[PDB]
C-alpha cells in the first residue's frame, strides 16, 4: 500500500507534478522525501488509537502532512511551509459516511477560500 | 581475463556380479562422479561477474543375493546405475524484473539536514573582530567596553567556543576523506525468497540384476539481493586542513587574564585562523550543509538450489533386493552487473549541537563600527 | 515475504473470501488488518527464540493467530473471537518431518471435531 | 612507476650508460643498486612532509640523490661521491609554476658553472 | 627482480614442478606462497649487511629459504620441513670467485650424498 512514490500536483489539478519517495517506515506510520536545489518536499502519514477508559467512546485519529522548506539565501533565513489534516470517529463507525464528511470538507476548501482565509478574513 | 574451470569428485563406487557355470561371466563397475564446474574474471580490480554450477549425490548402496543352478548374481554394496546419468534441473520460478531500478530507487540516502544559522554569513569574519577588539583593550585598558558589559574574560571564552567548533568541523571533515576512500558507503536489500515443492512418481533406480522403482520428490528455493555503494563525487569534499595551532592557542588561553596583559597575546596564530574560517565560511555557503554523492554500479546476486531425495519402491523389485535409498542436490550461483540513469544525492555534514556551539556568542552585542 | 494480502474463508472451502491488507511489519512480526460494517479481521504471525539456557536445546516457535471483534449493538457489549496454532521444534532438526506434524494435526480437525469440541467433550 | 630500471649518463650528454635496477620500494620510496670492479651505483627518492609550525602553511619536499662508493686501493681509505636536489612548495599549489621552476636551475647548471664551483668561487 | 614467478622442481630434473608469486616486498626481503590441500609452500628471499665497525672488514650476506609445512591430520601433529643457503663475502670483493664457489656447493650436493647425511655419518 502507498506505494513506493507519492505523487503530488501543487497548484490543484493540472499543476506541475513531483513525486517523492519512500524513506521510512515504523508503526503505522511512513513519510516521504525528496530533495530539490532550492528546496525540499516532505509528506507522512500517521495512525493513532486512544487507550481504552472504563466508560467512554473510542475514537480514531488520522494525519496526513505536507511540508516545504526553502533554503536560506544572503541574509534571510530558511522558512517553512505545511498543512495537514486529521479526521477523527469512533472505532466501530460506518466508513461511507465519513467519507461523505471528508468530502464535503475538500470539497468547501478552494483556491478563492484559501485566499480569503490568509487574509484574516474570519 | 575470463576463466572456464571444471573439477569432479568420487561420491560412491561398487561392484555387480553374475554367475553362471560358477564362472563371472559379468563383473561390470559402477561409478558416481561428483561434478562442478565454475567460471571467473580475475587480473581486474574491479567487479566481475561470475557463476558456478555444482552437484552432489549421496547413495546408500544396495544389498542381497540370489543363487540359481550353478548361477547367481549380487550386486552387494553396488550403487544404483541411474546415477549414471545423474542430470537434474531447478524447477522454474517466477521471473524478476527491473530489480536494478528498484533497487537503485530504495537505496538514495539522500535526506533534509539542519538548516544553516544567520551568523555562518559573518563566520569569515570573527578573526578581526577578536584581533582588534584585543588590541584596543589593551591600546585604553580594560575600562573599554564596560558601557557593553564586555571584558577580558567574555572575549576569551568565545575564542575558545570558536576553538571548539573548529576542532569539531575539522574531526567531520577528517571523518568524511576517511568515507571517501575504501569504495563510499555501502548498502544492501533483500528482494524477496521464493519456495516451492512438488512430487514425482515412477523413477526406476536400476535396470540390471533385476529392477528397482522409487519415489521421487523435489524442493526448490531462490534468494535475490542487491548492493550498491555510494560513493561523494570527487572535489565536492571539505577542507581537509590538519591543526596542532589550537593546541597552541589553548595552551595559551591557559595562561589567564594576566598572562595576556604581558607580550602572550601577540603569540596568537591569526592568519592560520583567517585562512580555515574564510575557506569554511565558503565552503558551507557553496553548499547547504551536505556532500553530493554519486552511485557506482548496482549489482545483484541470485542463488538457487534444489533438493532431489528419493524412496525405493519395493513392489516392483526382486525379493533379495534390500535398500537403495538415495538423494542428489542441486546448487547454482550467479553475480550479474547493472547500471541505470544519473543521480545525484545529499547527506548532511553537521546537525544541532555542531552547529549551535557559537550561535550567542557575547561579542556581537557590541556596535559593528567601534570594531569597523 | 508471502506477500501484502492474506485470504481468508469462512466456513472452511465452502466461501465467503475476505481479504486482509498489510499494514505493518517490525522485526518478523507482521499483522494484517480489514474493517468491516460490523465486524473487523485482524491477523498477526510471529517468530521468536526462548530465552538461552546453558546446557539444554534451543527451540524454535512459530506463531499464526486469527482474531475478529463484533460491534456493540443494542444492549450486548463488546466481544471478539480468534484462533491461533502455535510449533515447536529444536534449531536445525529437519524441517519436513516438522512440516508433517503440524499438518497432520491440521488434517485431524474437521468442523464435526469443532461441533464435539465445543460441546465440552474430551 | 619510474621503470625497473634507471639509467645514469655520466658526463652529460656524452655517453658512459650505466644502468641501475630496483631493489627496496616502501613508503614513498624508491632505490636501485648497481656493482662494478671498482666502484658501486646507487640512487634514492624520497616524499615527505615537514612538522608544521602552529603558524604555518603545509609544504612538501621533494629530492633525489645520487651516490658513488670507490673501494678501497693501496692505502688510500674508500670514499664516495654524491650530488641530489630538493624542490619545495606548499600542500596544493600550482604544479606548472613549480615544475616551471626547476628548469631553470638544470640550464643554469653545465660543465663551466660546475668548474666555477669546485674553484670555491662564489 | 628474480622474475614475477619463481618455479621449484621437486625431485630435481625431470620431476614434480610447483610454482610461486610475489605476495609482499620490504626491506630487501620478498617470499611468496601456495596453498594445497595437505600442505603448503613458502619461499623467501632476504640481504642484509653488517655493521659498520672501527677496525676490521665488513661483510654482507644473502638468504634464500624453502619451507612446506603438512597440515596436522588426526594424531599426527602440525611439522614443517625447510632448508636455505646463506652467502657471505666482504663489500669489495670479486664476483666471480664468490659465484664459483657456490657453484661448488650447488654440484657438491646431490641426492645420494644427501641421503648420506640423513645417514648421521660425518
Ligand atoms: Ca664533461
Ligand atoms: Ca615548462
Amino acid at each position: 500500500a502507498l506505494g513506493d512514490t507519492l505523487t503530488i500536483t501543487l497548484g490543484g489539478s493540472g499543476g506541475t507534478a513531483k513525486v517523492l519517495r519512500k524513506i521510512n517506515q515504523d508503526g503505522y506510520t511512513s513519510e516521504y522525501y525528496l530533495p530539490e536545489t532550492s528546496s525540499s518536499f516532505r509528506a507522512k502519514v500517521r495512525h493513532t488509537k486512544e487507550s481504552v477508559k472504563p466508560n467512554q467512546v473510542q475514537y480514531e485519529r488520522h494525519n496526513v502532512e505536507f511540508t516545504e522548506t526553502v533554503y536560506a539565501s544572503g541574509s534571510t533565513p530558511e522558512f517553512v511551509r505545511q498543512a495537514y489534516v486529521v479526521i477523527r470517529h469512533k472505532v466501530g463507525d460506518v466508513s461511507a459516511t465519513v467519507s461523505d464528511l471528508g468530502e464535503a470538507l475538500s470539497f468547501y476548501l478552494n483556491e478563492a477560500l484559501y485566499g480569503k482565509l490568509i487574509g484574516w478574513e474570519s | 581475463m575470463a576463466r572456464i574451470r571444471n573439477r569432479s569428485s568420487i561420491a560412491s563406487s561398487g561392484m555387480s556380479t553374475f554367475y553362471l557355470f560358477g564362472t563371472p561371466i559379468v563383473n561390470e563397475e559402477i561409478i558416481v562422479r561428483n561434478t562442478e564446474w565454475c567460471s571467473d574474471v580475475i587480473g581486474n580490480p574491479g567487479d566481475n561477474p561470475l557463476d558456478i554450477h555444482k552437484q552432489e549425490w549421496t547413495i546408500k548402496p544396495l544389498s542381497g543375493q540370489i543363487i540359481f543352478g550353478s548361477g547367481t548374481y549380487r550386486s552387494l554394496q553396488c550403487p544404483p546405475e541411474y546415477c549414471r546419468g545423474a542430470s537434474l534441473s531447478h524447477l522454474s520460478l517466477p521471473s524478476q524484473s527491473g530489480l536494478g531500478t528498484t533497487a537503485l530507487a530504495r537505496t538514495n540516502p539522500s535526506r533534509p539536514a539542519f538548516n544553516l544559522p544567520a551568523f555562518i554569513g559573518e563566520l569569515r569574519d570573527l578573526p578581526r573582530m577578536f584581533k582588534i577588539a584585543g588590541d584596543t583593550m589593551l591600546r585604553k585598558g580594560a575600562n573599554a567596553f564596560l558601557s557593553y558589559q564586555f571584558g577580558w574574560k567574555p572575549l576569551i571564552s568565545d575564542i575558545s567556543k570558536a576553538l571548539d567548533f573548529s576542532a569539531t568541523v575539522r574531526t567531520r571533515s577528517d571523518e568524511w576523506h576517511r568515507l571517501y576512500s575504501n569504495g563510499g558507503l555501502k548498502r544492501r536489500i533483500n528482494l524477496g525468497v521464493d519456495i516451492e515443492q512438488k512430487k514425482e512418481n515412477d523413477v526406476v533406480l536400476h535396470s540390471s540384476n533385476g529392477f528397482v522403482v522409487a519415489s521421487h520428490t523435489v524442493i526448490t528455493v531462490r534468494k535475490t539481493w542487491a548492493t550498491v555503494r555510494w560513493r561523494p563525487d570527487a572535489g565536492s569534499l571539505p577542507p581537509i586542513t590538519k591543526s596542532s595551532s589550537e593546541k597552541h592557542a589553548r595552551a595559551l588561553l591557559g595562561l589567564g587574564v594576566g598572562g595576556l596583559i604581558e607580550g602572550a597575546w601577540q603569540l596568537m596564530p591569526w592568519s592560520w585562523m583567517v585562512d580555515w574560517f574564510g575557506n569554511v565560511g565558503t565552503f558551507l555557503q557553496a553548499s547547504n550543509n551536505t556532500i553530493g554523492a554519486s552511485p557506482g554500479l548496482v549489482n545483484i546476486m541470485t542463488t538457487t538450489t534444489t533438493n532431489h531425495q528419493f524412496s525405493v519402491k519395493r513392489d516392483l523389485s526382486d525379493g533379495w533386493i534390500k535398500g537403495g535409498d538415495c538423494s542428489a542436490t542441486v546448487t547454482s550461483k550467479a553475480r550479474s552487473q547493472s547500471s541505470g540513469p544519473t543521480i545525484t544525492a545529499s547527506i548532511p555534514n553537521l546537525s544541532g549541537r555542531q552547529l549551535s556551539i557559537l550561535g550567542a556568542l557575547g561579542i556581537q552585542r557590541v556596535p559593528r563600527h567601534l570594531l569597523r
